[PDB]
């Protein structure tokens, strides 16, 4: 004779008064509870469904059923956008979870609780964290053309147009063309995208009185350049116009026609044409350059006032010059540097039509000498 | 084995039109063929494997020669008669007219030691493009021919002793 | 009236206006749509997408057309996906058939909260019950938008939309069927949200601000109320393989009237009229013997011997079964082995000038040195010795429309004659079709009956051993193990037979895959391979087919002016208290006009529409500068038996090459092209192209790169690239073509594209069918009608009568007169004015009606002969039907048929026992070990290259979760499923049910599991290893045991595998329910 069986969270609507060999009893779980079966002894099975039939055999029941609760998932995403979930009890049926929005996201809605419903899923969020970007940082040297941008209420993806004040401009255009209009928009994170106006650099002088020049502010705005009639003061106005021009080696070889006399350009080249000379005055040698450094091309040294005090043909270093391997879909480890324009972009996958990189020697390691070290590619 | 039918022609054609002409992908697709014309892939790997010892004239020659060989193989592998003598003829013709028009003699005269210390004697006895490069290489300089035969004579003692008594038994 | 939107693929799509409250909890879509041929792969019809969110863009629901095998895009089905905001997995519901590209489909999808269902043409097709709850929160009501005909990612739709309708509540199938018959003339309801008939699009819909609204046309969905198209069976080929059309030629005897069929004999001579191919006494002996064997079957042959004299054709060898490719190929073959073929060019002789000619470079082929016919076998020579018969018919260019052509060919094989042409081939009436015979057997007294066998192949009769001998695999769709009208020979009288040569019933053998003892095999029939003496007569069910193809395809051969009869009985559509409305089918040959020779009246359709195929085809040679060869297999009506497997009856760009030439790739900017030309240039309305085979990958999105329509004035109107499908023919609708088009050009870039045919449908009223006089139908009654009613002739197929009495029977048959000549009558329909019929909607099972709705349409679950369809089930008194293979509920009838829905089918001599107390190794919180117990649900579909298993699989299955992907591949561990059992029984078979094969998306290496076995107080008895397959999803592992070794009482089964992706749902143990071999061998 079988013992009386009680199974938690169910409904034992069976009337086996005598629990003999053949005590046919039925077990059905309640709402929000699924059925687990850990059988003991059985011959054949049938698809009962959400319920089950448990039979007595030799003083024991043939099944050991248990209505375990349904398991809602731990809420990671897909319920509230950009919020943190802190369930204090658990992730079973009847449990309720509380969520709080991130710092720059106001909440709209009275009820902010997620309930693990009877279907095994979370409930609908009655309150949604409204994502609104805050007030922008006031960028100096800019005109706030959009009147709403001085407030704090801005929708995500707004278009605030900032026009730079005169004497300043957004970077991108040189000293010839002036552009001062740029767009800053609210990101999906909730912060405004960064953008600022830089001052317009005053125009460089002719090299006749360079080296002994003493500008008041240098390359900054309103810089009056005058050495220690003509142009006694040079006014760097808002357009940057120069009102008046200034008024009065063993390896490297240069043969100027004037020589010690002034006014003539000199042909600047090394002993071998494979090398290129560059101006490196800040105690940086030929081999001491990094790959991200961008030195300038050699300027033909015009004779200034007195003796040339421009970087001396000695300060000018003949370095390993570029080679005609640009843009042929082949990456060169020698030309994998910013000086030779990153081999025309051949060493970076985003600037090759074959969408691949092929190092010229088989040995070259793909993360070593012949790697895409250009930040202007799609790798960053 | 006189037909390339056993290896699917579509398999070697789809790989060719899928690959690029810049690297060794064309000869990588080409090597598994029904005829035994293996050896272009080894030439591509050896030329792109010891490129450091080549001067700028030599590296430019290697780049342009592998580019012309890949493009010409993908171009004239379109319509051809399917027989292994015809495949050998088109491969050898494209290789010869690729090396002659990009100055292989100049690359032999500039840096001879790197180009003649790459004989691969054991590979040569079973790769026809290696024999093609050998019989095109020696026609440029007399010291190149004498140096490569001096290397081959030592490589006889490395590999086969009968060749040292066959090849030296000339004009006597 | 009713107006529809034609959506092109160019970017036309709409958007529902903001004033409509979208359905939140339950909804019902009801759209009449006519899709075109080749859509895009994910192409949608109506979606409800999320536009204010970025965490998941796959919310809401989408109804559309998408292929279920996305790796190959083979068969496109209608689909209905749904993902609520609460749920975690988007579940799709497909259809049961590849869609029809030219029919109006009442696609309707409902969702109530628990079960989402899809209704295609009123029948419930597939139902899934995974999505629960409302499909969005009411807080985000203003954020959801509804798009019609496309999405923001531009899954554009190519076709028509006729009557869009959206509901705020879920309507069951009785309301869906009521909405089909009432169309869009519907009153206002609170539940009816949007009910749009396109008379004012801008009132409720707004297009994209950058795109354009699709153009509004005129079209009618209710164009037919009786479906005139009958599908041939699963192994038939024409209209007369249908079960109820061949039966009407069997019961009736006025369809088997005496017919005189003309035929010709192509007799070749030299230029002196002295030496024949067949002598005059051979022709005279055959024809009297030919009419002797057919005079008892009402078939008479009128002989017209044609003699053509050409000494170039006569002196050379003519062969039939010898292919031209194997002459150049070195593989030997018996069909090309002659002195005039060079013994296949030396490719068949044992030795591998007369002996030095084996493929002398034109020295033995030039006529100035020696004769060409002696020792020339060059396959590209202008003059050669062997001549294929398909070239011979091209040389003669005879007429096949008014005669049956008989050719002659000597063959080395000669066990049969040459290959006769079936009536369903494209060359049935062309000049390249006919019967090829052996000229030295035609008329000889020992082999007279081999012409009767070749005649019957040309008139639609298969071999008697087609259902047994000509079976390529025992898993065939039809294999004649039982005599039936749809299996094998398609004749009920012909018992199954194997391939035999001796007379009488054959001895038993293991060659037959499903039978051993054949009784009363048709040894006496002509279709067997028996000798002349034992073949005497045709079965009387093989003269129903012979008298049918002389009405369907071969009307032009016979000089009788009697038109083709209506081979099907009239059908009753509806009735009232006074009148009964009946419609009938068009006559059996399908022509809707009088057969007037020298006109287009053999091509027009009902409503003055000219439909024509490609007449002349040209394409440039690939290995020549100015080749321009003319392909032939891309001309006529499309004939491919398997429409996705590559065949030989199509045009391929690499089919034009020589077999000894590497094929070149097609050029880049325009591609290789095929130029088809139509016989009658018309103002086109639609263009359908049967692209059969596409390579598995393409660079451009469309396989057909460009299609340019030619014109008589030279203006090449170009069309864009189209996305073609393997099965469905590509169909294009052509607007604003004001110039007549005489042909198309199909530029392609795929190397192995296989264009099969083309079709240019003309406009609504073509100026070429205007001179065709229509044929008129007259309907007679068995109690005869009045002279005011029975005299008149019905141009339409619709007839009504008013004088009826409520008790008496009435038989109606319709004759189909053309001019003065009246055809044979149709089979009669027995009608009583009080009782029912096959459209009443009251199912009366005494008359044989298995189902009865009012549709009279074969596309639903109930056919127009009151028969339920293949894999359908009808469950109401007006017989609404549903598709029961994919539903989640098992029934009593479904247990023996659907293993994938009613569990594993235990054999009647055995008994299944499923596992209990099953223990595993890597048990965790995510995947526990109690899931193996009991019978698994078979509704879990197989996983094709599963990448991630983060969904809810472990609640209904088991795969290891502690060891992830990288540690399992590197360290090479092992996992086991040490399953126990409860009742100790012996092992006859071990069943293991898997939800996946373990195949990874990246790793394509096959993985193998081990099925061991454990018992009481001993070690084991190994059963081996087995690989995993989805079609073998219940992987039955047969136990190997020898009767000499004493038996063992099995207790446990252990399954071990090292790959992490193999998932086990439940193991079993099949035993003997008859006897126990332990107490037997105690
Ligand atoms: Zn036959």
């Amino acid at each position: 004779d079988c013992p009386e069986l009680a199974v938690e969270n169910a409904s034992l609507n069976c009337s086996s008064s005598d629990r003999y060999h053949g005590a046919q009893c039925t077990v059905s779980c309640r709402t929000g509870y699924v059925l687990q079966i850990r059988r003991d002894d059985e011959l054949i099975k049938s698809q009962t469904g959400p319920s089950v039939t448990v039979t007595c055999t030799e003083g024991k029941w043939n099944k050991q059923v248990a209505c375990e609760p349904v398991d809602c998932s731990i809420p990671d995403h897909h319920q509230v956008y950009a919020a943190s979930f802190s369930c204090p009890e658990g992730t079973t049926f009847g449990s309720q979870c509380s969520f709080q929005c991130r710092h720059p996201a106001q909440l709209k809605g009275n009820n902010s609780l997620l309930t693990c419903m009877e279907d095994g899923l979370w409930s609908f969020p009655e309150a949604l964290c409204e994502l609104m970007c805050l007030a922008p940082p006031p960028v100096p040297n800019a005109d706030l053309q959009t009147a709403r941008c001085r407030e704090n209420k801005h929708k995500v993806g707004s278009f605030c147009k900032y026009k730079c004040k005169p004497g300043y401009h957004v970077p991108g255009s040189s000293r010839k063309s002036k552009k001062r209009a740029f767009k800053t928009q609210c990101t999906q994170d909730g912060s405004w995208q960064e953008g600022a106006c830089v001052p317009v650099t005053c125009d460089p002088p002719p090299p006749k009185f360079h080296g002994l020049y003493q500008c008041t502010n240098g390359f900054q705005f309103n810089s009056e350049c005058r050495i220690k009639l003509g142009s006694n003061v040079i006014h760097c106005r808002k357009d940057g116009t120069w009102n008046g021009s200034f008024h009065v080696n063993s390896n490297l070889k240069l043969q100027c026609p004037d020589g010690y006399a002034i006014g003539s350009e000199c042909a600047t080249s090394c002993l071998d044409h494979n090398s290129e000379s560059i101006i490196l005055p800040m105690n940086v040698t030929v081999r001491d350059i990094p790959h991200w450094l961008n030195p300038t091309r050699v300027e033909r040294v015009v004779c200034t006032a007195g003796l040339k005090w421009y970087p001396h043909p000695a300060l000018i270093h003949c370095v390993k010059g570029c080679e005609p391997f640009m843009g042929d879909n082949y990456c060169d480890a020698i030309n994998n540097r910013a000086f030779c324009n990153y081999d025309g972009g051949d060493c970076c996958t985003s600037t090759v039509k074959t969408k691949k990189v092929t190092p010229f020697p088989m040995s070259c390691d793909l993360q070593g000498d012949c790697a895409c070290r250009d930040p202007q590619a799609q790798e960053h | 084995k006189g037909r390339l039918s056993l290896q699917n022609t579509a398999e070697i054609q789809h790989c060719l039109v899928n690959a690029g002409d810049v690297g060794c992908g064309v000869f990588e697709c080409f090597e598994n063929n029904s005829c035994e014309i293996r050896g272009l892939h080894g030439i591509c790997m050896t030329f792109l494997h010891n490129a450091g010892k080549f001067d700028a004239q030599g590296k430019s020659f290697i780049k342009d020669a592998l580019k012309c060989k890949a493009h010409a193989l993908r171009h004239r592998f379109g319509c051809i008669s399917r027989k292994c003598p015809a495949i050998r003829e088109m491969v050898s013709q494209l290789q010869r007219e690729c090396y002659l028009k990009h100055d292989l003699c100049a690359a032999a005269q500039e840096n001879t030691r790197v180009i003649v210390e790459m004989i691969h004697f054991k590979d040569l006895l079973l790769h026809e493009p290696y024999v093609d490069l050998v019989n095109l290489l020696l026609t440029c300089g007399e010291e190149v021919k004498e140096a490569i035969t001096h290397s081959v004579q030592v490589q006889c003692e490395q590999n086969w002793g009968s060749l040292c008594s066959i090849l030296s038994f000339c004009t006597s």
